[PDB]
């Protein structure tokens, strides 16, 4: 019981209470049945560790000054070449895409087949956190409420730069320029009455 | 475009071809009695130009008589001739 | 076009039939006065016999080398160039009534077989039943095909079969 | 109970603890098709999935239909919004209508399996985890989980009373809908504009006027 | 059961359970008696092994550049010479195909005199793997759903090629350039009345 998602109402029989960001948020009933919603926590936390990646790569582009994500992958159907921190990158659309389907194949074949498993131990564990499995689950909450904050993030990337067209970093920095005057109600998308 | 060469290696192939692998599945076919072993049950003339009169022999290992020669040479001119007339229209 | 013929519109043949059409027409009308009833039935027939070759030259019709009408009856090509009114649009029509005519009478044969003198209500019709199976079957198909899904529109092999095989 | 035709006799198929638990029952069969129960099970499925579609579709053809003679939202007419939106779109009809006919497919699949099984679509291993909310809520044609999100199919107290506002609004979507295709092939305007001129001059302009609605007279 | 193709559907009672590929997939009602059933089953495997052949070898034509399948014979009608990787093959028509009626009426022969076999052993088993019969009926499994896969693929050639005249990958890179643009709906002759 990490909170409620809706006080006063009565938490869904179906979810556990030992399990990590158990808010008991589940209108649908999706949950219901076991074997489902275990394979829901494996998806909700992968979901979750790339979307964290992803949002933070978007991020340290923009950050750093090369383009927003929009515009990292123009360089292969204009014709152009690959790079990284101020170096060129030597390789092919078809070489990284060979190289990218034979290293995630590899490495989701190779997950995929030890069960389901969320966490691991031993050489995913280098640096010596979550040993005593005490503070273990304080940190699976905070994986996981993380993640959630990634996911929505991402989404809002997705929504916001078919909207607007523009970058994360252009937009907030526009925005707090005038806030009243450029949101989602000036967006002329969004709402369309207006 | 020698016919020699054509022929000969036409008939030699179908004459192995029918040698090695084609003999069993030839000779599974050869068990009739279980439908028809009297043709005819005949005594005389008229009924022994239509019953077996003689049997080849063979000396042969397997047993190839004077009829399965015949027909395997047959298909293999039949095949040879093909070639060599489907070469013939100006290629 | 459509097996090497012309539509009707700018068929030489098709305006030819038409004149020929209205002289004889008008050689008829000649002898009479302009009130009499012979004069008005003949101008009627004029005004119906070219109100006729409008209709036929606006429905899209395909004509031959006699300037006479063609039909199609193909269901990708009629369907493809608009000619769907002349076979397919007719043959759902006519299999629409013919069944329904076909199920209405089954339906009182079923209905008249309960009694204790089947013969009698067969040679002298009820009415009434007539009448309300008349009405209850303007739906057929989709009683047809609910009859045929559970089987009861066939009997089984109690049918009087010739003897001997 | 109500019927359509007051003092007429009502059918006994009409006339059941199972006929007259159903949705918006008024025994109204004059033809007699509902005579076999499977028929009529499988006819009020028919009858509710025209409803939902013929709802959807009706409003679809009113809201923008009124509200583009207020300012916003200027929308072309109903019978021309085809051809406007595939000139605004990126692909032809041709691939628009196959790929609907596959995502419709499937899901029509899925529904069809559903009517001839009743608990059928939840079945272990089935699909990669929806299994556990695809089934059936007892009543068929009423799905519940992931349809009914608001959780508004739960209490006991408004069910019926759902159900026959959603038949009755149905059977009178239907009726729009012919009266849509009627008034764009009898006068050739929108139906706003029919109501609009209808209002305008009541006794003059109907479909004793328009001179093809009955050309006997 | 790998499965069951439809959901809900009982499966068919003909169908044994120990059996590679037992989606109980049979409408037709095609295999209801033994002996037909076991014919059947060689046939599946011996079309699938020919199927998975056929089309990695169209597809490693196309995929080193050396035209497509259709235009691989092409040397024989219009006069020429084959080739191989780069290099010209020594060789008439009536050479390969008295080879090749050789060659393939000794091996079809011989595979055909040893009753119905599916699985031989041995020497088709040079490798190792298959000796415990265990995961055997897994590797029997993988065989005949990529095998199911192959023979689509290579209906789809023939259809595809049948449609619009390019090979297999001309296609796909041109249905990656424009995807609404060119598909089966833009075929002209597969949906007739567009
Ligand atoms: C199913 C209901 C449906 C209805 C009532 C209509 C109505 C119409 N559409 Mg239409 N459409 C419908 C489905 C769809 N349309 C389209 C995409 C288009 C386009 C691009 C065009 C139309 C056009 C038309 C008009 C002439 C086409 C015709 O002869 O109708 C026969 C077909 C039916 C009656 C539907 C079968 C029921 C007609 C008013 C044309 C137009 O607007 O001219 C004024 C036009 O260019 N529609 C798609 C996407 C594939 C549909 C999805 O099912
Ligand atoms: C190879 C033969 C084969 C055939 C002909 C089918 C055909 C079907 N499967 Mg199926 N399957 C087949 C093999 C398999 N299926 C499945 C797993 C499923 C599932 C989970 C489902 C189907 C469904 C369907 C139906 C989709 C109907 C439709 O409208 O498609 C139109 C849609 C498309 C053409 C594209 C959809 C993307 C249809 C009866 C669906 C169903 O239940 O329908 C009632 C469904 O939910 N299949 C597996 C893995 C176990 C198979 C392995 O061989
Ligand atoms: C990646 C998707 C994903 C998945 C599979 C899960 C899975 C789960 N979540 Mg979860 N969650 C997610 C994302 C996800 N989460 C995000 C992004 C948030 C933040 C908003 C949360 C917040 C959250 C809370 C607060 C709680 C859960 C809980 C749960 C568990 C039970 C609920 C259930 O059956 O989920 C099944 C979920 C799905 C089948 C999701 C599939 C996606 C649906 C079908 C479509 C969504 C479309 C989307 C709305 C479109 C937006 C478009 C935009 C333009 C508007 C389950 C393990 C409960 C729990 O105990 O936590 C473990 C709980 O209390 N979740
Ligand atoms: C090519 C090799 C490969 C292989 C073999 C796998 C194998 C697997 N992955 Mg995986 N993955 C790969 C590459 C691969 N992945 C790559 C390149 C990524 C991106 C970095 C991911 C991201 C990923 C996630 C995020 C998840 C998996 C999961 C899984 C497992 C589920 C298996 C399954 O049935 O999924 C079958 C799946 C499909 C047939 C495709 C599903 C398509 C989804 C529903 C559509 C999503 C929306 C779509 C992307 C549009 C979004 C638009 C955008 C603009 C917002 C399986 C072990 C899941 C898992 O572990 O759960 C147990 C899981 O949660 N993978
Ligand atoms: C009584 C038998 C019969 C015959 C001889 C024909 C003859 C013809 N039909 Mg046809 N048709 C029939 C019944 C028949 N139809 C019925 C009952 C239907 C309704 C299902 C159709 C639906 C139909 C369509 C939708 C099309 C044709 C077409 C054609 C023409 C060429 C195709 C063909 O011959 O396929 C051989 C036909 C048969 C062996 C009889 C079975 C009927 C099948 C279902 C029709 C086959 C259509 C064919 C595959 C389309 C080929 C496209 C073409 C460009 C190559 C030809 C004039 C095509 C056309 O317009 O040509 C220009 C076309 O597009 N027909
Ligand atoms: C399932 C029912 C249904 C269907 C098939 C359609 C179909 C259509 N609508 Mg639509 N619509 C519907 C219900 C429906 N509507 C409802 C219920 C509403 C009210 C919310 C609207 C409000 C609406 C607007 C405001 C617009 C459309 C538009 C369109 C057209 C383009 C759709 C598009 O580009 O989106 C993908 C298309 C003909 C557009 C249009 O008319 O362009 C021609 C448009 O601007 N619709
Ligand atoms: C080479 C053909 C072939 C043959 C002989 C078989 C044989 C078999 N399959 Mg099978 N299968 C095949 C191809 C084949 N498969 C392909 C390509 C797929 C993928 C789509 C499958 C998918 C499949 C499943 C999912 C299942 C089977 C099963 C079976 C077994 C029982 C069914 C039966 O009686 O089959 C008899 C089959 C035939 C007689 C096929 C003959 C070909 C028909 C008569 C004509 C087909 C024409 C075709 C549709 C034209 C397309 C043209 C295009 C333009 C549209 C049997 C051993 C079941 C089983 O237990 O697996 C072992 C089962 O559940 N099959
Ligand atoms: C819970 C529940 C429950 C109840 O019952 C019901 C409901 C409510 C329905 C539900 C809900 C749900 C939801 C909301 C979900 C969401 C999700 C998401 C958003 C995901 C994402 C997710 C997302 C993700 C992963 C993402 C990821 C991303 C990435 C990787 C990125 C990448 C990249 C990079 C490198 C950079 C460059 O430049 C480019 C790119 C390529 C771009
Ligand atoms: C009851 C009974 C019983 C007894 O027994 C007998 C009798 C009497 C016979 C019967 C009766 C019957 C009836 C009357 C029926 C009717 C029906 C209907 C009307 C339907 C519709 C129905 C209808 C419907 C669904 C509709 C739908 C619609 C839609 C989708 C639409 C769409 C659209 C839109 C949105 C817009 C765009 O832009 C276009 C379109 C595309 C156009
Ligand atoms: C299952 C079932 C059951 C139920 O009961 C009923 C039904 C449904 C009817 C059924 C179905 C069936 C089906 C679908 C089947 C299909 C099949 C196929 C497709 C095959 C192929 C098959 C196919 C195959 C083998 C193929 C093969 C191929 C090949 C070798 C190739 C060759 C080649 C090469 C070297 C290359 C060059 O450049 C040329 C060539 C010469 C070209
Ligand atoms: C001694 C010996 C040997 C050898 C053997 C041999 C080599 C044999 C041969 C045999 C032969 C070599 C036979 C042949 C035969 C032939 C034939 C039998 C032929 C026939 C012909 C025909 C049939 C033709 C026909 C025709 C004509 C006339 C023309 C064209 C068309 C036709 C086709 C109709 C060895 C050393 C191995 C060892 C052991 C011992």
């Amino acid at each position: 019981k990490a909170g409620n998602w809706l006080p006063g109402s009565d938490a869904p029989a179906w979810l556990p209470d030992d399990l990590p960001g158990n808010y008991g948020f589940d209108p649908l009933s999706l949950g219901k049945e076991p074997a489902s919603l275990k394979r829901f926590t494996e998806s909700e936390v992968i979901h979750g560790r790339w979307a964290m990646l992803g949002v933070a790569g978007s991020l340290a582009v923009e950050l750093l000054g090369y383009g927003n994500w929009y515009d990292a992958p123009l360089w292969a159907v204009n014709g152009g070449k690959a790079t990284w921190f101020g170096i060129e990158v030597p390789f092919d659309l078809n070489a990284l895409l060979a190289f990218e389907f034979v290293a995630m194949a590899a490495a989701e074949g190779q997950r995929g087949d030890a069960g389901g498993v969320v966490y691991p131990g031993g050489a995913f564990d280098p640096l010596g956190f979550a040993k005593d499995s005490s503070k273990s689950g304080e940190l699976k909450l905070k994986e996981i409420k993380n993640g959630r904050l990634a996911m929505v993030a991402f989404l809002g990337f997705v929504a916001q730069h078919a909207a607007t067209g523009k970058g994360p970093i252009a937009a907030l920095g526009e925005h707090l320029a005038n806030p009243w005057g450029a949101n989602f109600a000036t967006n002329g998308i969004s709402v369309p009455f207006f | 475009l020698d016919p020699q060469i054509v022929i000969s290696g036409s008939t030699a192939a179908f004459l192995a071809i029918g040698r090695f692998v084609f003999l069993g599945y030839q000779r599974r076919e050869a068990n009739f009695d279980s439908t028809v072993g009297p043709k005819t049950t005949g005594a005389t003339y008229f009924d022994d130009l239509q019953k077996n009169s003689t049997i080849f022999a063979t000396n042969d290992p397997a047993g190839f008589n004077i009829i399965d020669v015949a027909g395997w040479g047959a298909l293999g001119h039949a095949v040879g001739f093909a070639v060599l007339a489907i070469n013939s229209l100006q290629g | 076009d459509i097996a090497g013929l012309t539509p009707c519109s700018e068929s030489k043949a098709y305006a030819k039939l038409e004149k020929k059409e209205l002289k004889t027409l008008e050689k008829r009308l000649k002898q009479y006065e302009a009130d009499s009833a012979p004069a008005v039935a003949l101008k009627a027939t004029m005004e119906r016999t070219k109100a006729r070759f409008a209709n036929y030259a606006k429905a899209g019709l395909l004509c031959g080398n006699d300037g006479l009408p063609h039909l199609i009856a193909d269901p990708g090509l009629a369907l493809k160039y608009g000619h769907a009114g002349e076979v397919f649009i007719p043959t759902f029509g006519f299999l629409y009534v013919a069944g329904y005519i076909g199920y209405v009478g089954r339906q009182y044969l079923i209905a008249v077989k309960g009694e204790a003198k089947p013969t009698d209500k067969e040679i002298i019709i009820d009415v009434p039943l007539a009448t309300k199976l008349a009405w209850q079957g303007a739906g057929w198909p989709l009683a047809a095909v609910q009859e045929l899904q559970r089987g009861t529109l066939l009997e089984k092999e109690e049918n009087i079969t010739v003897s001997p095989r | 109970r109500q019927s359509w035709l007051p003092g007429s006799q009502i059918p006994a198929h009409l006339d059941t603890p199972a006929a007259q638990a159903l949705a918006g029952n008024f025994g109204f069969d004059p033809l007699g098709l509902g005579k076999d129960p499977v028929a009529l099970r499988w006819y009020q499925q028919a009858e509710l999935i025209h409803c939902r579609t013929a709802m959807a579709g009706v409003a679809g053809i009113l809201i923008p239909g009124l509200l583009t003679k207020a300012g916003a939202l200027n929308v072309p007419e109903w019978y021309d919004a085809g051809k406007v939106a595939i000139e605004n779109s990126f692909a032809p009809w041709g691939s628009l209508l196959a790929v609907q006919l596959f995502l419709c497919g499937f899901v029509e699949a899925k529904r069809w399996q559903d009517i001839r099984k009743p608990g059928s679509q939840g079945e272990p291993g089935s699909f990669l985890g929806f299994e556990a909310s695809l089934k059936g809520t007892s009543e068929l044609g009423y799905p519940g989980g992931p349809f009914d999100p608001l959780g508004l199919s739960k209490e006991a107290d408004k069910w019926a009373d759902w159900k026959l506002k959603e038949v009755k609004n149905g059977r009178l979507a239907m009726l729009a809908f012919l009266g849509f295709v009627a008034q764009k092939y009898a006068t050739g305007a929108g139906p706003v504009d029919n109501l609009a001129a209808h209002l305008k001059d009541p006794w003059h302009v109907n479909y004793a006027t328009n001179g093809v609605s009955l050309p006997f007279l």
